[PDB]
RNA sequence: GUCCAGCGUCGCUGGAC
């Protein structure tokens, strides 16, 4: 059994402990070696991933101190360090004499004087002295005749079996005294990296070939074959004579010669370091198994101080909590995508992360602020090499908005690449999207508008680039044109510097409505462009919008949901997203009521936003310049005041996660798709006051755009929310309400009778939709004056759905005699009763409703 | 029906009813036994949740317990599917093979179906004429 | 620096044959990898600290700043007078 | 102004140096050893107490010596 | 409502009573 302390009486860093990881895999290699020596023995140990070769080495070298066969072993010799010039043969050389004469010094102790004493000293000597005068054919460049006399000159002594100076048998002579001065059976050397320094491996594969090719002789060489492959392949071509190059290179010579090449490197590799003697580290993930299977050996984690091993979790269950704790996730499938991720990180870095976690937490008796300084000290190379924002403080709504868009860019992914998952091909990236996906959970927790933030600038700003901005210059056709889109779009959409959530709201209209439908008609992803100036003939009840129409609470609404845009004539629109604007706002005060009617002063207003410049009307739109109820507005400030008393007394307690925020989006963005397309045809001629599925108008367009916003808010909040452990949707299909009202109230229904059973409250298990649903703004935009069908049929839908909103706000919205006019002179507090007649640009009021 | 529906967004929303969403969901389906509401978020893992755009290089009852025996069933055969499968040896030419056969048979069908649509294709019993639920 | 010192370690015989696209490439990647583990071993990130422009002290239009900067336009402008460097 | 500070748990700076205005073919170990050097003489000789400087000095001086010899690595084109 | 003018390639927009 593994047992880690995290809490080691040292605290050292990496938590190293004891029996480390691999004391399985370290007790098999040193079986091998004994077996093989008891020609060829070398040991390939491969250390990829950052992993601690050199720790993993040592301590192999350190059990071989304490050995039965006891064959020694030599210190590790770098060869990056050594002197460019000494050639690798005298590291040896030097490490054997230093190890072997300590020892005969040391055999005084035992012995003051002896007979082997006196012989085994000057035979070494004798031996060393030998290599010397042999060592003259290493470095030298030209063969002077002098030495032919040396190569003649014979010793009747130390059995030279091959004549002439042999280099080879006379180290080999040389480290059989050695072994057996020392009471040995092999000596081991090891080799270290050579990444530091490419070209000093030649001079390494050259030495283990020419002159460590003996039977009382191991190496134990590591790095990676990358490197020792561009290496043999490049020496294999300066044998070529230079001229031929230049001569046969008639494009039939260059594919043998390169098919040769390939060749004479693959028969080196299995010469050197064959497939049998490989050795591979196991990592963490491949140790512990896949959940749910045993696997290798397991492994317990310790997480309080004096905790007792009998109580010992495994490790696969201590980053499970701290994932699904500190990311705040359900226990799903994704919250294991993570720490089966996490696990294949090497085990000297993971340590590191939980003991920065599991000890200041510990010390705190925000779960997420915690993690993410454990990822900060850990991964932090990672975070500086991607690019993204690596200050140790500073953090906030400004950064994280830059930080996610300038990591989908790198990423290539616009699709679903704000999910902040960890599938890319990039160890930098697959580190960044956990940091990432950390933060979000920590500054978008506590509070609404800051999720709702998150919603529109992190999330919307990558999806409506992808389906607008990049149609006009793809990626793969040119760099310049789409690394100069980019620069200009976070500078547009002033990503960073966010100055208000509603002045976001503005430049997406800009950049929806410059890319236009092909039938020149004025509805759009999440907006309609409502028209400015009378036209000549309108058939029915249409005319010009004339806010003024409204009364007290509608015209809060309508000034609230209006913004236009200059880029030949001025454009005027009503978009779903300035309503997402107003709210953001609002939220973010935490004041008392004076600075209330400061607020939401500034929120109605008029604002003309300016044309991007990557559009055709640019210079035109600047040169045309840009330019042409307080007393009743109480109740409208009496409402807000009471909403945001809730909304404080509700927020603290709210976990959304980087994974809910990226779902609401998709089943939103999508959900604005639909309703557009689905209702861009049914315009007709007398299709004002609605009361049919088949003819729409304005009203309606507008009420289905913000019911989306609510719908999607519902659904991707059961399933995914940390705040609760199971989820009420039930087992039946998931639609969305594009054309009638009936799928948004039956998943109402059923989540409430489900509740009840349970004795549990929407402000519980709800917070979210509970807070979206009570909102005095848009209360409105659900029931307006045109925008409600009348079938036989779909009122008693429409009917229930009215009397389930009223119960679970608390409070009867609708009167019995308002309800009773907007089925069939009133004035409407809390209805549009202006929208439905307003007329559309780009719409021909031609034909009429389908017959039947 | 609902695992067989997928819709890309260019210039208009289109539907389509693709026999290789079908292989999608059975092999979304048969990816774990651990909970039971893993094999309901299949059937809607992509129906209402997202949209495709067109590649670059284009030239231009109680509504609740509905799917209680669907569920049932479903729960039932991943048990079969769990005691089998342990038995199965897959080749790197068994999978050629079938993808080689069953990516013929799909060109043939739907070149002989282009042209047997005709008006009283409803009810189609002659096997001369040819309906959207023949073609699938 | 680090760069050019990493390129003279290819053997050259081999730099002049092997020319195709697809082998720059894999030979592009070998050396951007090598640099990095070769600064990011020897500078340790979280040692780097890095100055401070005039921006960042000043900022941006109506921004408040991290410091005060003042300069002197004559020899007999007082020290009370001195006007902001914006 | 950084090494003004700490001049100013003991360390002692070195005078800053810079490799730019330095001759082309002295090593930067050199450098250093140089100035090294004397700091080390200046505080013993200014130290003048008792004999300390009598013995620490022969040592630093062996360890000087010791550098001096095993510098023709640093310069060699070739192996001797 | 009607008249004058301006932007885009009929639609949009300003102004007057």
């Amino acid at each position: 059994k593994i047992i880690i302390n995290l809490f080691a009486p040292n605290l050292p860093g990496s938590t190293k402990e004891d029996d480390l990881i691999q004391k399985s895999l370290r007790d098999q290699l040193v079986e091998s070696i004994r077996n093989s020596i008891a020609g060829r023995n070398v040991f390939f140990v491969d250390g990829t991933r950052g992993a601690g070769k050199t720790t993993f080495i040592n301590s192999v070298v350190k059990s071989l101190n304490s050995d039965q066969d006891d064959v020694k072993v030599n210190i590790k010799c770098l060869p990056t360090i050594d002197p460019t010039k000494l050639p690798r043969h005298e590291p040896i050389l030097v490490t054997v004499t230093a190890r072997l004469n300590k020892m005969v010094s040391d055999k005084l102790k035992g012995y003051w004087a002896s007979n082997d004493y006196r012989k085994q000293k000057e035979q070494w000597q004798n031996h060393l002295a030998q290599l010397q005068r042999g060592l003259h054919l290493l470095t030298d460049k030209e063969y002077k005749p002098e030495y032919f006399s040396d190569a003649l000159k014979l010793d009747a002594q130390l059995d030279y079996s091959i004549g002439g100076q042999d280099l080879s048998e006379i180290f080999e002579e040389l480290v059989k005294r050695a072994c057996e001065i020392l009471d040995c059976k092999a000596i081991l050397i090891t080799f270290d990296d050579i990444d530091t320094q490419f070209d000093a491996g030649w001079d390494v594969l050259e030495s283990i070939r020419k002159f460590f090719n003996s039977r009382k002789l191991v190496v134990v060489a590591t790095g990676d074959l990358r490197l020792y492959s561009q290496l043999i392949r490049g020496k294999q071509y300066e044998n070529y004579s230079k001229t031929l190059l230049e001569q046969e290179k008639e494009s039939v010579r260059l594919a043998e010669r390169g098919y040769m090449v390939e060749h004479l490197e693959q028969q080196y590799l299995l010469k050197l370091f064959p497939v049998q003697k490989r050795i591979q580290l196991k990592t963490m993930l491949q140790l512990v198994g896949e959940k749910g299977k045993a696997g290798k050996e397991e492994i317990k984690v310790k997480t309080e101080p004096g905790m007792q091993d009998i109580d010992a979790i495994d490790v696969r269950q201590a980053i499970g909590d701290a994932v699904r704790e500190g990311l705040n996730l359900r226990e799903g499938s994704d919250a294991d995508m993570y720490v089966n991720e996490l696990l294949k990180q090497p085990v000297r870095l993971l340590m590191q992360v939980l003991q920065d976690f599991y000890t200041k937490k510990y010390h705190a008796t925000s779960v997420p602020n915690l993690l993410r300084n454990a990822l900060y000290g850990s991964m932090l190379s990672s975070i500086y090499r991607a690019g993204l924002n690596y200050e140790q403080h500073r953090f906030g709504m400004d950064s994280l908005c830059k930080d996610i868009f300038t990591y989908v860019k790198q990423d290539r992914d616009f699709n679903t690449g704000f999910y902040l998952r960890p599938q890319s091909e990039s160890e930098a990236l697959r580190n960044c999207s956990i940091y990432l996906a950390s933060q979000v959970s920590e500054n978008c927790q506590g509070s609404l508008s800051k999720f709702l933030q998150m919603l529109l600038v992190g999330c919307g700003s990558v999806s409506i680039f992808n389906q607008f901005v990049t149609e006009l210059a793809r990626a793969e056709n040119d760099r310049e044109k789409f690394e100069q889109l980019i620069s200009e779009y976070v500078a547009y959409m002033s990503v960073g510097r966010i100055e208000s959530a509603s002045h976001w709201a503005n430049r997406c209209c800009a950049v929806v409505a410059n890319s236009p439908n092909d039938e020149k008609i004025g509805v759009f992803l999440g907006m309609v462009q409502l028209n400015r100036k009378s036209r000549q003939h309108m058939p029915g009840g249409y005319k010009k919008f004339n806010i003024d129409t409204e009364n007290g609470l509608a015209k809060a609404a309508m000034a609230s949901s209006l913004s236009t845009v200059a880029s030949n004539n001025l454009m005027d629109f009503c978009s779903v997203f300035n309503l997402i604007g107003a709210i953001a706002d609002i939220s973010a005060c935490r004041c008392e009521r004076s600075a209330i009617t400061n607020a939401f002063n500034k929120v109605i207003a008029q604002t003309t936003c300016i044309v991007p410049p990557w559009s055709e009307a640019a210079v035109r739109a600047e040169m045309k310049g840009s330019s042409k109820d307080a007393t009743e507005f109480s109740d409208a400030i009496t409402k807000v005041e009471q909403w945001l008393k809730n909304v404080n007394e509700i927020e603290i307690g709210i976990r959304p996660s980087a994974l809910l925020i990226g779902k609401v989006w998709s089943r939103f963005y999508f959900n604005l798709n639909n309703v557009a397309d689905q209702h861009k045809t049914r315009l007709y001629r007398n299709a004002e006051h609605g009361r049919m599925a088949s003819q729409s108008n304005a009203a309606k367009i507008m009420r289905f755009n913000v019911l989306a916003f609510l719908h999607a808010v519902l659904v991707e909040e059961s399933l995914y929310h940390s705040v609760s452990d199971r989820e009420y949707i039930g087992e039946g299909l998931r639609l969305n309400p594009v054309t009638s009202v009936d799928e948004f109230e039956k998943k109402i229904k059923i989540i409430g009778e489900k509740l009840k059973a349970d004795n549990k409250t929407w402000k519980n298990t709800h917070p979210l939709f509970f807070l979206l649903i009570s909102c005095p703004i848009l209360h409105p935009f659900i029931f307006p004056v045109g925008g409600i069908n009348c079938s036989v049929k779909a009122l008693n839908k429409e009917t229930s759905f009215n009397k389930l909103i009223d119960e679970i706000v608390g409070d009867k919205l609708l009167s019995d005699e308002e309800w009773d006019y907007l089925t069939k002179q009133q004035i409407f507090q809390n209805t549009i009763t202006s929208l439905n007649s307003s007329t559309i640009v780009g719409a021909s009021y031609d034909k009429d409703t389908p017959a039947r | 029906m609902a695992s067989s529906l997928s819709t890309v967004a260019s210039n208009n929303l289109m539907d389509f009813c693709s026999v290789f969403n079908l292989i999608g969901a059975i092999a979304d389906i048969s990816a774990c036994r651990c909970e039971r509401s893993a094999i309901t978020n299949a059937f809607n893992k992509v129906i209402a949740q997202t949209t495709c755009i067109v590649p670059p290089w284009s030239e231009a009852q109680d509504d609740a317990t509905e799917f209680s025996d669907a569920i049932t069933k479903v729960e039932q055969w991943l048990k079969n599917v769990n005691e089998i499968e342990i038995g199965i040896r897959p080749s790197a030419l068994l999978i050629g093979k079938v993808w080689s056969r069953f990516y013929f048979n799909l060109n043939n069908v739907a070149d002989q179906h282009k042209t047997r649509l005709y008006r009283n294709a409803e009810h189609g019993r002659m096997a001369s004429q040819s309906n959207a639920a023949k073609i699938m």
